[PDB]
RNA sequence: UACCUGGUUGAUCCUGCCAGUAGCAUAUGCUUGUCUCAAAGAUUAAGCCAUGCAUGUCUAAGUACGCACGGCCGGUACAGUGAAACUGCGAAUGGCUCAUUAAAUCAGUUAUGGUUCCUUUGGUCGCUCGUACUUGGAUAACUGUGGUAAUUCUAGAGCUAAUACAUGCCGACGGGCGCUGACCCCCUUCGCGGGGGGGAUGCGUGCAUUUAUCAGUGGUGACUCUAGAUAACCUCGGGCCGAUCGCACGCCGGCGGCGACGACCCAUUCGAACGUCUGCCCUAUCAACUUUCGAUGGUAGUCGCCGUGCCUACCAUGGUGACCACGGGUGACGGGGAAUCAGGGUUCGAUUCCGGAGAGGGAGCCUGAGAAACGGCUACCACAUCCAAGGAAGGCAGCAGGCGCGCAAAUU
RNA sequence: UAAAGUUGCUGCAGUUAAAAAGCUCGUAGUUGGAUCUCUCUCGGCCGAAGCGUUUACUUUGAAAAAAUUAGAGUGUUCAAAGCAGGCCGCCUGGAUACCGCAGCUAGGAAUAAUGGAAUAGGACCGCGGUUCUAUUUUGUUG
RNA sequence: CGCUACUACCGAUUGGAUGGUUUAGUGAGGCCCUCGGAUCGGCCCCGCCGGGGUGCCCUGGCGGAGCGCUGA
């Protein structure tokens, strides 16, 4: 389970790891502290983000990255992606002339933290508005649901 | 594009400053000052449209460049002037000093104060933040930095500083039971007191204020101006004391003033 | 000139992009400040707001940390020999942020010999030269050699950092962009970040 | 006002259209006496332009030895008005037009905790620990010599200023704080004993600039916020802590009151920029599109004011589509809004308000806080002006006016 | 544009007037049968704290430029308009409504929906057995 | 089916007309030449007597050059 798989250094940059330590008292690899925060509006930080290893500097809870603006909800659709996701809003329009609605969607590409394993296709998920992270993601989740049928 | 603009038409102007559209193409555009340009009052408008003292601007610019004209105990002659909420004007050489303070409608009246009131007014705190070794500092929605504030003073609490001396005499507490004005939206110009608020985290609170009548009405924090402690007033109130009247009650009363007095 | 808007790539569904103005100053991009080894040239560029950007363009120094022992020093940047994004720029010897540099290590050295009070460590060849060993030896009150030693209990350095101060070079990661700000700083590579990189040169090698 | 009428047949019911009917908008014809308000070269040609004007600006308070005028003593530096010229500021607003532009612009909503911000208003402004009673190349105006057919072209010479610009530490000058340590004294003891304060040649002392712990001062829903502390750094193209003016005549080599102008930096005052939460016309005789050329994502950088494939390198194959992707068309700028009221709708919105774009077409820039500016510059392309043929000078979709185009629109 | 119920959502028509595919499967789309009425802190009616299973509704409450439109007042000499108008210096007005959809907030739960226990892998209880202890103590810190 | 009131498709046509729509080459440009630097500049080694903290030497106009030192 290496972190290191990319050609620079990977390491939150808050937490420094090189401080001095004691020969006598060190017997094994003692800790690494580990950085996180918990965000706002009531979301709790996953366990596995707080006594994880990942490196993710776009993750909300262990990154650089601050949850605000929109608080949107999605089904996931596809997870071919490196740390990103696709998921699918779907609404209905109302036509005023005919009193009616029509089914329509909108994929949103949204930042997946590996704090949340195991996340399956037509899961729920809650996705927190951030700054642009990419071309074309700008949501990141927050909160995984699953789905009712589920194992 | 390329650049602030110096321009306002006469139609994009706020309404509350009540200007007619066939006068001209123009408004006078307020100029940058410790009032936003929506909701101020140029100095012109004050002078000219509702003091009547002037009859173009020409004669605003003479009152002013004789600096006759103190706006919180300094002398302004900038006819553009943004002059906002419970900004004091006064005039020395007529002795009548007056107060900005919204009427129930939603405009800025001409409330005029005793010369005892001129010498200070209240200002809600918008931050407050400690910088430069440890000096905590304090910014008003009068754009006033005041530093070393008392420690109990929080955001959107009122302070009341003495104009001479731009220094701190009292606070208000953000409470219930506080008496309040709105400074915004529909129920701007509307005093009455807190009873409860909303608070909803990453979004605007909303603040519930009921008037002495009882009538009961909300609007966003930021719109929220506390005036006193408790349900007595700080400062004085203009004509009508905050109620808002529904039109049924306010064509009672003109009706019945119409009657009377003849 | 150099463009740094969106409006000239494809929408994320493929499709074309239609501009409906031409491009603007704000969006403006400059070249690149290709920061060399060098005696010191560091150019000034005007940008959005009236500030002022350090454009460096050759620099042989740089204000380093060790941040084990919070002992930063003013150092002479010596070569470039990893590059995390790019090989020519290692071949080419550019100073960017996140890459990694060799730096001197006499002023770290010299303030751990003010430090030292340490045993027997590496003493073998000597250097017989007069005047330094004050340093090292010199005359001192009881209660300053206890304080010396309470320090010594304290000092431990790991073994690739002796390596490395052997040969007069360290291993340091610029964490400044000198190209924005005219400074090539960072700190000295401690720990498992040291031997990932060293790692990483040994493999390129 | 929730409305119908004529026409197929020898005649009759019906489908069904044609025609009638009322408004509205542009043109046009005929006619026209008062009076009020009032649109008006949008449609074709974002076609081409003679000429004139449309952006300039001085207070008591930046610089006055221009007798250009002018005073009350031509032995009191500058009495005053003051054209020129240097300096500062504005010229990025306004006005015009609708060519481009179909999640683009725009509207409502929200965010900048991801940026910059002239000016206004508060306004850190003796917080630096070893010539200041005022420093220096200059250069315009002015005076003279000129060149060119020609321009708001400019050269040479003689003078002379500053608010283009301070590289002072006579002043808080005893400092205080944290240090590579020559002297000092103690607790049951003459055996190395564990622990306490002063002291100098020798080092340093601010949030805008990047690489650091426990309190984690005061905040937010949430900071890798603010504040603090230690180690250091601080740009040829340096970096903030003031080398100047204002008529009264006043105080126990000196102090003083009002101002003006500057200037870092903090405060979203005016903004701008960037985020696409939702909503846009017709078309399948457009069904698959994107990925030597970034296409979707990840990592590290470059650049940028900042977030970001914005760009580069490496890595992974992703990303979008019948809930119309992609492609094409639009006599498409978007919206507020405008034309009948049964209810529902159908059309229109070049056009005075808001937002965007453009200045013949592209492109690239200087200055500046702000422009990819065109009543700024530099090229090419297309037109086009003067020429003595060497060269020089252009941009009315500003107000008027012309030509052209037209069914179609005003006074140099 | 209305007339055009000749584009029909309201609200057309398809045996013979124009018209139901030759027929049947079929994915997307659209539609879909009955059925459920010391949890919580200062004083024995109060802010906080809510996963009630998210919603769709419905009704509120904020925020939605002005002008236009609707509309209140006011004898422009009437009116279109305008935002204004007398009394031997004083009184006033310069309102209000609407502002679709999408976002934000708040009752009751009718009615597309979504169904939390079915290899039980389902509240509450006694065990803290190596651990963080009102960010370990509570005479002069062990 | 020997008359006209009757543009386009097909044109054994490539005869024509504001027609830039992308390859491949060339190529404008703020000269961001690190190869460039006769000119322009208070001491730099002097002419010499401006005059002093000593009509006696830390001097107030470089007459005046030398790819030697530095400066946009």
């Amino acid at each position: 389970a290496d972190i290191q798989t990319e050609r620079a250094y990977q390491k939150q940059p808050t937490i420094f790891q090189n401080k001095k330590r004691v020969l006598l008292g060190e017997t094994g690899k003692e800790k690494l502290p580990r950085y996180y925060k918990n965000i706002g509006l009531g979301f709790k930080t996953p366990k596995e983000a707080i006594e994880g290893t990942y490196i993710d500097k776009k993750c909300p809870f262990t990154g650089n990255v601050s949850i605000r603006g929109r608080i949107l909800s999605g089904v996931v659709t596809k997870m071919k992606m490196q740390r990103t996701i696709v998921i699918r809003r779907d609404y209905l329009h109302y036509i005023r002339k005919y009193n009616r609605f029509e089914k329509r969607h909108k994929n949103m590409s949204v930042h997946l933290s590996p704090c949340f394993r195991d996340v399956q296709i037509g899961d729920i998920v809650t996705v927190g508005e951030c700054r642009p992270l990419s071309k074309t993601v700008r949501f990141n989740v927050l909160k995984v649901t699953k789905a009712a049928g589920t194992k | 594009a390329r650049g602030p603009k110096k321009h306002l038409k006469r139609v994009a102007a706020p309404k509350h400053w009540m200007l007619d559209k066939l006068t001209g193409v123009f408004a006078p555009r307020p100029s940058t000052g410790p009032h936003k340009l929506r909701e101020c009052l140029p100095l012109i408008i004050f002078l000219r449209n509702r003091l009547k003292y002037a009859l173009t601007g020409d004669e605003v610019k003479k009152i002013c460049m004789q600096r006759f004209i103190k706006i919180d105990g300094k002398v302004r002659t900038d006819i553009t002037y943004p002059a906002g909420f419970m900004d004091v004007i006064s005039i020395d050489k007529t002795g009548e000093n007056f107060r900005l303070i919204y009427d129930t409608k939603g405009r800025f009246a001409v409330h005029r104060i005793t010369p005892e009131e001129a010498k200070y007014k209240l200002c809600k705190v918008r931050k407050i933040f400690v910088g430069t070794k440890g000096i905590p500092h304090l910014v008003t929605h009068d754009a006033r930095t005041i530093r070393y504030p008392d420690p109990l003073i929080k955001v959107n609490d009122t302070i009341q500083i003495d104009l001479e001396t731009g220094k701190i005499t009292d606070f208000i507490k953000f409470d219930t039971g506080n008496l309040c004005m709105v400074t915004g939206g529909a129920n701007l110009g509307r005093i009455g007191v807190i009873t409860n608020r909303e608070r909803h985290p990453g979004s605007f609170d909303v603040v519930h204020v009921k008037d002495a009548n009882g009538n009961s009405f909300a609007t966003r924090l930021s719109n929220i101006f506390v005036i006193g402690k408790g349900n007595k007033p700080w400062i004085s109130l203009p004509r009508g004391k905050g109620i808002r009247l529904t039109i049924a009650e306010e064509r009672d009363k003109r009706l019945a003033a119409k009657q009377s007095s003849g | 000139g150099i463009s740094r808007d969106n409006w000239h790539k494809r929408r994320k569904t493929g499709g074309k992009r239609k501009p409906y103005h031409k491009k603007r100053k704000y969006e403006l991009g400059r070249p690149a400040a290709n920061t060399k080894i060098g005696p010191r040239r560091i150019h000034t560029v005007r940008v959005r707001g009236g500030n002022k950007k350090y454009r460096a363009l050759r620099l042989d120094v740089g204000n380093f940390s060790w941040g084990s022992e919070c002992c930063t020093r003013k150092t002479r940047i010596i070569d470039v020999v990893y590059n995390a994004s790019n090989n020519e720029l290692v071949r080419t010897k550019t100073l960017v942020k996140n890459c990694i540099v060799l730096i001197d290590s006499t002023p770290y050295r010299q303030w751990y010999e003010s430090h030292y009070a340490l045993p027997l460590g590496r003493k073998k060849g000597a250097k017989l030269t007069p005047e330094e060993e004050e340093i090292l030896n010199k005359k001192r009150s009881k209660k300053i050699q206890k304080k010396y030693d309470e320090r010594k209990k304290n000092a431990k350095i790991s073994s690739l950092l002796e390596e490395q101060f052997q040969q007069g070079k360290l291993l340091a990661c610029i964490a400044s962009r000198p190209g924005q700000c005219g400074r090539a700083d960072g700190y000295v590579l401690e720990g498992k970040e040291l031997e990932f990189y060293l790692r990483k040169i040994k493999a390129r090698k």
